[PDB]
RNA sequence: CUCGA
DNA sequence: TATAATGGGAGCTGTCACGGATGC
DNA sequence: GCATCCGTGAGTCGAGG
């Protein structure tokens, strides 16, 4: 049952959420990368906040 | 040739300016010709007035705005892919309340797109049209509660995104509830906040039967407006600290704030008319002298109770009535987006006012124009109602400008659109065409403004009627809304008149849409014309009264898809609207005043007017429209010709001497022909090709960029590696194909080289290189070539280079080259033809002339249409047309047959007798008697009861001819068709659906990034989609290997497709397929959701489909 | 979005 | 790195049938 | 045992842009 809670979040292979250069030399990318970046930023900030003894709120 | 016109109905007024719905709306929104101080509080002026002043320097106020001249002309904007627009400046002033200091400045806000003379826009080089949107008018409505019979719902609706919808209901427990933002609460509370006491409410609402008791709550009256206000703020905002000024701010912003709540002027007017009151502004209440003041609530509740009780003079509202649905035109929509952008700008302003030095603030420092420009650009580029202009022909553009959409932003989401919104309401009469609407999912949701209809200043559609007083029809015309129209008895336009007096004692009229027979005494108004019932397109179908509406819809719609031909003709049978369409679409060139033509050229006409001034009119020649059809003007005057005001100077596309020319007049026979015209297919003669009938000019645009890369620059050049002189033959010195060159699929249009990606040569390449001893070049061929199935003659080149005058490309781009390629398209097998009556079909066979059925005089027909296409379609108009055509063929004349006022059978019979005398008398004069074959056909016809037995051959042939039928000989045998055949002239158009643009095939080609499946679309050299249903078909056939092949080797199996291709080129059979890549994708994407998907064997042991590549 | 079947 | 500054601001909503917790 | 709010489906392919 506890497996319904995540401790390690899987990360999809990069080719399935590509960062590719289009005809004009510009870049196109999947939304999954922005979602993942949001996740990673918040997680890292959480680890730092815990490391610096932040309050409860 | 002579034009005879039928009909007795005299139109009192001409059609209004057909694009006025666009032009006047935008002109109203901009107010550009109005000096600033005289501007009304409407449009963008009103937007400014709503945004400013910006408070909390302390104040930033708006004085006025101005629009400058366009930095570039329209044609230049089309060329350089620029937006045709005007600079917008706003005069702002900054005031510090304490210091009293006042700084004033004119700030640049960016540009606003300008509407062209014809009602369209130029956005990034492409012509666009803002389609008008129909929506529910703001106001106060009362509808039957679908759950509780005898109970009603009151709804207060403001402008879109200008306040929430508020509902008033009488609850089963008796209390009167109010719903705002999905929050049900007792209305008594709000009534208390507004400052109503139990006394006032009792004396005001006591008349109704006990309803008022559901309004009586002691706990509400036991508290002053403030406590009630805070109570309401708690009821609407849970969690938010109930501070006084926050409650005041929220409620004011919800009900009283004119910058946030806004019934339209239309909503205000309708609320006033319905509730029998008068509004000071356009909100539901005011904030006056520290307290709130009612405006709409009490009257609405009053009406609701009155209606619930049964008090006379109170009724529910039909929401589909065109008195309750209005049109938002381009001006209003643009103004809305302008308002949004301005709001964002204001937020930015306050944000900057909080920061920075507080003494050194100028208007320029506070104002960032970017969000406004963004909102405008977003509206004109990516809004739903901003559409790529249809300009296949001028009628296309005209119709596109007069379209009305129920969809779009704030509009109806589809599939939530039931039968009601899509219905033809009775009030559509004279306002919205009942015929012209799309087939399929958009039916009833996209419509067309009726020909005489006008949108009024409030947005309601109005139609013209003639005043009738004492059975006498005046020339006084009144434009009415549907609400106004519902008051009168309105006679039909075909009511018999002697002079201006009604001549019948029984006249057909309408009363609230209901047909009724009345006396002339009862007639208050009379229709202007049958024309006013239908759109411009439907008004172009002759004998419309004989066509079933379902096919009329098709002919109507298909006129817009007609292609301009090089030898375009106006129809032999017209409705009489063909000139106004050309004129109003601004296709053709007309004389500005009286004068004499000084110069006539293919490029330009110079006219000397009466003033003595020389005016030069340049002629647009072989220009490319949005759809690639040819836009060119041909001079129709000669040197020294005397012209009057409004006379034709040049014919535009699809114009023949000022008449709308959407196609060709062809001699048709109505008969089966060896299966070649089976199921709507069409047989034509090669003679049509020989004399360039249905030949059309089309121009395609190709484009290529040379940019800077990290590996070296791309460049346009002739020095392309590994190409012969044969391949470079038509390229100029710079590497661009020459003007006049004929290009075919595979041919280079623009030479380009690109530095290769960092190449690690495989050992094979190294060995081969050693064998041939040739250094691999640094650059590779990346040239622009003609795609498969395309080509023609190069007519124009455009080159834009960085570092050159007037030129600045997007960052990194060194140069851009454009090549225009023109083709002359002859009619071919598979091209789509149509008439105005909904008869459509593709050309299935092109017959040599000797194979065509022919008249006894040796004249072959041009087109053979199948009679089986008529009975179940019920579009007999096309038959009548044909008959009249026959007459016109021999009399050398054309006809104007107005809809519902058109030529009748007897007149056509007369014309056919006249034509018969020409058709046969000539023969008898030339010294020839009746033919044996004709005698045979006459015998058969006697058996068919088509001719009276006893008469001479000539008399019988004449009878047949009067039935529109002739003797026809089979070109293959010389024997006559056993029966007489309907033959005559018909107007047929070639539609934009040409097989040349549709034929597409693919062996292998580009695949998708993630799925590794073939791309879609002809442009991407794509593959056909084998969807779920096609799969079902193969499954139902039990075609397991075919299906698996489609699933694997043919799509998304990489090893499989490679091995299959190699096997086929080796002449070996294709190998066994393996795992589709998209299944691996599925597995990985399920793993990303923390699901473990495992492929097992029969022993439940895992099988790796990733071949160890993904297992550590 | 619009068009086509 | 030091005047003092202390709770946001979006929000037009014209369908329908079912499985569901619920919750009246 | 019975009304209430929430989540979810709603034809295909093809074309343009």
């Amino acid at each position: 049952p506890e497996w319904m809670i995540l401790e390690a979040v899987p990360v999809l292979p990069p080719d399935l959420r590509p960062m590719v250069q289009v005809d004009g030399g510009r870049f196109a990318t999947s939304d999954l990368n922005d979602l993942y970046r949001r996740l990673i930023n918040r997680n890292n900030r959480l680890k730092k906040l815990l490391a610096q003894g932040a309050p409860e709120i | 040739m002579e034009i005879k016109r039928f009909g007795r109905i005299r139109e009192v007024i001409p059609l209004p300016p057909l694009t006025e719905i666009q032009v006047e709306s935008y002109r109203r929104a901009l107010q550009a010709d109005v000096p600033p101080e005289k501007r009304e509080n409407v449009g963008i002026q009103a937007a400014f007035r709503e945004t400013f002043p910006i408070e909390e320097g302390l104040v930033l106020d708006f004085l006025e705005y101005r629009l400058g001249e366009p930095p570039f002309p329209q044609d230049e904007c089309r060329e350089k892919d620029l937006t045709y627009q005007a600079p917008l400046y706003a005069r702002l002033q900054l005031i510090h309340k304490d210091t009293g200091l006042i700084k004033e400045d004119e700030v640049f806000l960016g540009h606003i797109p300008l509407m062209t003379e014809d009602g369209s826009f130029i956005i990034n080089g492409a012509d666009r049209v803002i389609v008008s949107q129909i929506h529910r008018s703001p106001g106060v409505y009362f509808t039957p509660d679908p759950a509780r019979p005898g109970r009603y719902i009151a709804s207060i609706i403001p402008l879109p995104k200008r306040g929430p919808w508020i509902d008033l209901e009488v609850e089963p427990n008796g209390v009167v509830s109010m719903k705002v933002n999905k929050r049900k609460f007792p209305l008594v509370l709000l009534l208390r906040v507004l400052g109503y006491d139990q006394e006032t409410l009792a004396r005001e609402l006591g008349a109704y039967g006990e309803l008022v008791q559901g309004l009586m709550d002691e706990s509400v009256f036991a508290m002053r407006p403030e406590e009630a206000l805070i109570r309401l703020f708690t009821l609407l905002r849970p969690g938010d600290p109930p501070k006084r000024d926050k409650a005041v701010a929220y409620v004011y912003g919800l009900i009283a704030d004119p910058r946030r709540y806004d019934l339209g002027e239309a909503g205000r007017y309708k609320a006033e008319e319905k509730l029998g009151i008068r509004l000071s502004g356009r909100t539901l209440a005011r904030f006056e002298d520290g307290e709130f003041k009612d405006e709409v609530f009490l009257p609405t509740l009053r009406y609701l109770f009155a209606l619930t009780a049964g008090v006379p003079g109170h009724e529910v509202d039909d929401i589909d009535h065109l008195g309750n649905r209005r049109i938002r035109t381009v001006g209003e929509l643009m103004t809305d987006q302008f308002r949004v952008g301005l709001a964002r700008l204001a937020r930015g302003v306050r944000e900057r006012m909080l920061m920075g030095s507080e003494d050194s603030l100028t208007p320029a420092k506070l104002v960032n124009s970017r969000p406004l420009e963004a909102a405008i650009r977003e509206f004109f580029s990516r809004s739903q109602l901003s559409q790529f202009k249809d300009e296949t022909n001028p009628l296309s553009s005209l119709r596109h400008k007069r379209r009305i959409s129920a969809l779009g932003p704030g509009g109806l989401t589809r599939e939530r659109a039931g039968f009601d919104v899509r219905d033809v309401h009775r009030t559509h009469y004279g306002r919205i065409c009942p015929v012209e609407t799309p087939e399929g999912a958009n039916i009833g949701l996209i419509t067309s403004l009726a020909a005489y209809a006008r949108v009024d200043e409030l947005g309601f559609i109005r139609t013209p009627y003639r005043r009738v007083v004492g059975g006498v029809v005046t020339d006084e015309v009144v434009y009415m809304t549907a609400t106004e129209e519902d008051r009168y008895t309105i006679a039909q336009a075909n009511t018999p008149l002697e002079g201006n007096r009604i001549a019948a004692e029984r006249v057909v009229a309408r009363r609230k849409g209901e047909p009724v027979i009345v006396s002339p005494e009862e007639v208050e108004f009379m229709d202007v014309s049958p024309k006013q019932v239908f759109s411009v397109n439907t008004n172009l179908i002759p004998f419309l009264e004989h066509d079933d509406a379902n096919r009329a819809l098709m002919g109507s719609n298909m006129q817009t898809q007609a292609v301009p031909l090089i030898r375009a003709q106006a129809p032999v049978v017209m409705t009489g609207l063909e000139e106004r369409v050309v004129r109003d679409s601004l296709a053709a060139l007309y004389a500005e005043e009286d004068g004499e033509v000084a110069k006539v050229d293919g490029n330009r006409i110079v006219v000397r007017y009466e003033d003595g001034r020389l005016v030069e009119y340049p002629l647009r020649r072989f220009y490319r429209s949005n759809q690639g059809t040819a836009l060119d003007q041909r001079p129709r005057v000669v040197v020294g010709q005397r012209v009057r005001k409004g006379d034709l100077l040049a014919d535009g596309p699809a114009s023949e001497n000022g008449f709308l020319a959407l196609g060709q007049n062809v001699l048709v026979a109505i008969m089966p022909f060896d299966g070649y015209n089976f199921e709507d297919a069409i047989v034509i003669s090669e003679e049509l090709l020989k004399r360039d009938f249905y030949t059309s000019i089309h121009i395609e645009r190709y484009e290529i960029e040379a940019r800077d890369t990290k590996l070296g620059p791309e460049r346009i050049t002739r020095d392309i590696p590994h190409l012969s002189e044969a391949a470079l033959r038509d390229l100029d010195e710079e590497g661009v194909v020459r003007i006049g060159a004929e290009v075919k699929p595979g041919d280079i249009l623009v030479g380009r080289t690109s530095f290769k990606g960092e190449s690690e040569p495989t050992p094979e390449e190294r060995l081969l290189r050693s064998i041939f001893g040739e250094k691999a070049r640094d650059v590779k061929d990346t040239s622009l070539r003609v795609p498969p199935g395309e080509g023609g003659i190069v007519v124009r080149t455009v080159r834009l280079r960085r570092g050159d005058p007037g030129v600045e490309l997007k960052p990194g781009v060194r140069e851009v080259v454009r090549v225009y390629v023109a083709q002359k398209r002859k009619l071919q097998v598979g091209d789509k033809l149509a008439n105005r009556h909904g008869n459509k079909g593709v050309v299935a066979k092109i017959l040599p002339v000797e194979d065509m059925p022919h008249l006894p005089d040796g004249t072959p027909v041009d087109v053979i249409l199948n009679p089986l296409g008529v009975p179940s379609r019920m579009n007999l108009g096309q038959i009548l047309e044909t008959h009249l055509g026959l007459a016109g063929y021999f009399l050398g004349q054309r006809y104007i047959s107005p809809i519902f006022d058109g030529a009748k059978e007897p007149e056509i019979k007369e014309l056919l007798a006249q034509a018969f005398e020409v058709y046969f008398g000539k023969r008898k004069g030339e010294g020839f008697g009746v033919d044996k074959r004709e005698v045979e056909v006459l015998r058969r016809a006697e058996k068919l009861g088509l001719v009276t037995p006893g008469k001479t051959p000539e008399e019988q042939l004449k009878e047949l001819f009067l039935q529109g039928k002739v003797v026809l000989y089979d070109g293959r045998t010389g024997e006559p068709i056993e029966g007489p055949i309907v033959v005559g002239q018909m107007f047929i158009m070639k539609l934009y659906h040409m097989v040349e643009d549709k034929m597409h095939a693919r062996s292998t080609g580009p695949y998708s990034l993630i799925t590794q499946q073939p791309l879609g679309g002809k442009a991407q050299f794509g593959g056909q989609r084998f969807g779920e249903m096609e799969v079902w078909a193969l499954e139902a056939y039990g075609a397991a290997h075919t299906l698996q092949e489609m699933l694997t080797l043919k799509s998304d199996d990489i090893e499989g497709r490679n091995a299959a291709y190699e096997a086929i080129i080796k002449g070996e059979d294709v190998p066994e397929p393996s795992v589709p890549e998209s299944f691996r994708v599925l597995v990985k994407e399920l793993q990303a959701l923390a699901l473990d998907v495992q492929t097992l064997d029969e022993k439940d042991n895992p099988v790796d489909i990733f071949e160890g590549l993904a297992s550590k």
